[PDB]
RNA sequence: GGGAGUACGGUCGCAAGACUGAAACUCAAAGGAAUUGACGGGGGCCCGCACAAGCGGUGGAGCAUGUGGUUUAAUUCGAAGCAACGCGAAGAACCUUACCAGGUCUUGACAUCCUCUGACAAUCCUAGAGAUAGGACGUCCCCUUCGGGGGCAGAGUGACAGGUGGUGCAUGGUUGUCGUCAGCUCGUGUCGUGAGAUGUUGGGUUAAGUCCCGCAACGAGCGCAACCCUUGAUCUUAGUUGCCAGCAUUCAGUUGGGCACUCUAAGGUGACUGCCGGUGACAAACCGGAGGAAGGUGGGGAUGACGUCAAAUCAUCAUGCCCCUUAUGACCUGGGCUACACACGUGCUACAAUGGACAGAACAAAGGGCAGCGAAACCGCGAGGUUAAGCCAAUCCCACAAAUCUGUUCUCAGUUCGGAUCGCAGUCUGCAACUCGACUGCGUGAAGCUGGAAUCGCUAGUAAUCGCGGAUCAGCAUGCCGCG
RNA sequence: GGUCCGGUAGUUCAGUUGGUUAGAAUGCCUGCCUGUCACGCAGGAGGUCGCGGGUUCGAGUCCCGUCCGGACCGCCA
């Protein structure tokens, strides 16, 4: 009996749904073709790295915002790049999309970002102990209010798995004010697989 | 054995019954909801990360 | 834990009497509402006819017949289970005698409900009936066991 | 440490036995004290529908459903005390569906790569179930300084695809359980030598590790509370598809007119121990008042700590092995998961006159409705059918809530209760109702007349009854979810 | 070899006498209880009477023989 998802909790009171258009009789193709957007960008960026993409609509043309500052480097030499992606989901969709990219200044604080670079460090064979216990006082530096990451699976001794979690700081679930934001990610091992969960206390809201 | 018949789940029947109805996301043939063609497990998924832009964790 | 309670079935406040406290109110544990506040209130009159007075004067007698004042239930003593009489509070009273009554207009059996209690309330108003006959043996029981205190 | 204070030989004793006292063999422990948990038919406190005190139930009968056993060709697999057994399944005639019999295919329905044909398909014919034999038009785009590219399918093609095939004791990710119980920890410092202790104990306090007071402890964190939702009183704004106070009108408070009132939905007010008396050191708090719609976390929901159960899931996911791709991978027809000598679990219907039957009179949620909801009228005594108005919905419809109240008959029976199971005749859906739907008109009418030993839920809108919707979806609800 | 006994549920004993009825414990089965088992609590089936023959309206239970075992005797030179 584990807990609930915190941001699945806070979503709609204070936090949004990350897709904000409102549909009624193609409520299911329109998320359908969400899920698919959202599929292949985070499939094709996943290298450049992005936590969050929101969708919006319009007229029946869909229109993005895709975060993260790494994009931002995607801006200049990829500029031809966005438009030949956008390409193609303009051929998904039908009909023509416009996109925006907005810059995650301090990406030490954005959970899925966070969650990503400990999936990496764990794949290219670094150790859980010095990942986990850099990254934490990283964050904790940049300046959240607390953090508690967690890494599952076959931990290196890989005839039994186990748990294992770091945290120092100040990061209250229960409450329904705070803004913990939640992010999770799959690491995939030669002696079995990983997983990852790391959450921050950023503030309360008022 | 799930791909042959999620493809035959795609492609039309030879009669207007046979066309059950299969969860799009994640192939399971129980428990979708029409309002979504969805079915309980990777609905709630996609529920807790955000979308469905609508629907919230209800309490009353 | 504590004790708790409540009232409920309440007549009006001033200028009221037991008879007319039932005769809005009280009473009635049968069943849900309906089925009483009929099948009841012409019970009464029906006793009006057989007996040449007011009939609420002999639902109460008969009450008084039917009330115990002392009873009995089982304590774990060693490997006998002793009865132990004890005592009864004015709720309490008034609630076990109640339900002696209407349980047994229940249980006697005769062509219909109205009837059964009439003929029930009045064999309880003379002390011959069935509620008071349990009456006595629960009395009878209590104080050939008075020693346990 | 056992072997054993036993064996043998002696000295004692009348005897029981006492003193002296080997060995072979065998084990890597046997032990002392302290430490932390667990546990006791140990103690001291405190809690909980835990028990008492009440209501109604479960098993006794019929049936609905799940499970065990048996049965088969298969009865697809998973689940196994609480915490599995109206559970995965929010729906099995085919489909689902994996399993069984038969008939069939091989780079394979499905995905990327390689070369061609260029845009490729669909309808209809006999065998027909796949599919194949062939047909009648019968393989027909965008850009190209025309070389050829882009996408679209088809053919061949080797790499490959498929695994609801195993392994939850390889895992992720999820979920139950103790448990909404009040606990669980760390920083620094002290004491011990060390396992360790303190804080976290002692007084009361509450629901609480809640608070206050002491205290080698001082603090912090996760838990509790609150922050969230929702129902309870009201202020402002808004009056249409709502509401009609006063008026004229009507059977259609529909109209005319107006937001008066309800109601609707946003923003505030609100209850915060706030105030008074007492108890308590004055503290924390507790008792009683008043105001108050609401007084002492008002009610309910959401929230589920560190962790135990190698708890469940390889059926979303992936190392691991094997199955091969002329088979455990695939397509089609039919059968099954619904079998039935018995056993158990959870439910519905009753066993009757606080009732049956007939007639009249009522009161009303929260939801759903566009391959939808489907009005009115007509047809049928019925399930329904005909032709269909309005409604993308505070307008229309689903939708005539039942229990209940009133009145007539029935007169205690296996009965006008009960309605099981049966043959006949129909309606609906679906290509399709034998295995294997539901509903209806007849005829039928079974067991059952309060259920052993045992056992369960429930602290007031609860239990008990009464209906009404809704997910699943063509049809399939005594189940589940929700509403009054 | 003679005399006397008996032979019953799966096991042990009543009935076997009452010519006109097949019973009591244990075992076994189902359910409950317990986390499971064992106790324990509810319920339930059974033999149709060693074998064969005969009397009788009727044989388990009366009379015969056969099998089975068990008790007693089998002595005098």
């Amino acid at each position: 009996g584990q807990k609930v998802n915190p941001v699945g909790l806070r979503i709609g009171v204070i936090r949004d749904w990350e897709s904000k258009w409102y549909a009624g009789k193609d409520y299911a193709d329109f998320l359908h073709e969400d899920l698919k957007i959202r599929e292949y960008i985070s499939k094709r960026l996943s290298d450049a790295s992005v936590s969050k993409v929101e969708i919006e609509r319009a007229a029946n043309r869909v229109n993005i915002t895709i975060h993260t500052a790494k994009p931002g480097m995607v801006i200049g030499k990829g500029g031809s790049e966005v438009e030949a992606l956008r390409k193609a989901l303009n051929s998904l969709t039908g009909k023509r999309v416009h996109i925006n990219i907005l810059e995650i200044k301090r990406a030490d604080l954005d959970a899925q970002l966070v969650a990503d670079n400990i999936a990496r460090q764990l794949e290219n064979r670094v150790s859980f102990r010095r990942a986990q216990k850099q990254q934490i006082q990283r964050t904790m530096r940049a300046g959240a209010q607390g953090v508690k990451t967690m890494v599952s699976g076959r931990l290196g001794g890989a005839d039994i798995a186990r748990s294992e979690y770091y945290s120092e700081g100040t990061v209250p679930l229960h409450t329904l004010r705070a803004d913990i934001d939640y992010a999770t990610s799959e690491a995939d091992t030669t002696y079995g697989k990983l997983g990852v969960k790391v959450w921050i206390y950023r503030g309360e809201v008022l | 054995a799930k791909k042959s018949m999620i493809a035959k789940q795609q492609r039309t029947p030879k009669f207007k019954v046979q066309e059950y109805t299969r969860c799009e996301r994640c192939g399971r043939p129980h428990s979708v909801i029409r309002k979504f063609k969805l079915c309980r497990i990777c609905f709630r998924e996609l529920a807790y990360k955000g979308q469905i832009p609508g629907v919230k964790k209800a309490s009353w | 834990k504590g004790p708790v309670a409540k009232r409920d079935v309440l007549p009006d406040p001033i200028y009221n009497s037991k008879l007319v406290s039932r005769l809005i109110n009280k009473m009635m544990i049968d069943g849900k509402k309906g089925k009483s506040q009929t099948i009841l209130y012409k019970s009464f009159d029906i006793i009006k006819e057989r007996t040449g007075n007011d009939a609420m004067e002999v639902f109460e007698q008969a009450l008084k017949n039917i009330m115990p004042v002392l009873e009995v239930k089982a304590r774990r003593v060693g490997g006998a289970n002793y009865q132990v009489p004890v005592e009864v509070r004015p709720e309490r009273r008034t609630t076990l005698g109640l339900r002696w009554l209407v349980n047994y207009a229940r249980l006697r059996g005769e062509k219909t409900m109205e009837e059964r209690l009439a003929n029930e309330i009045l064999d309880a108003a003379n002390n011959t009936g069935a509620a008071v006959k349990k009456r006595e043996d629960t009395h009878k029981m209590a104080e050939a066991n008075k020693a346990f205190a």
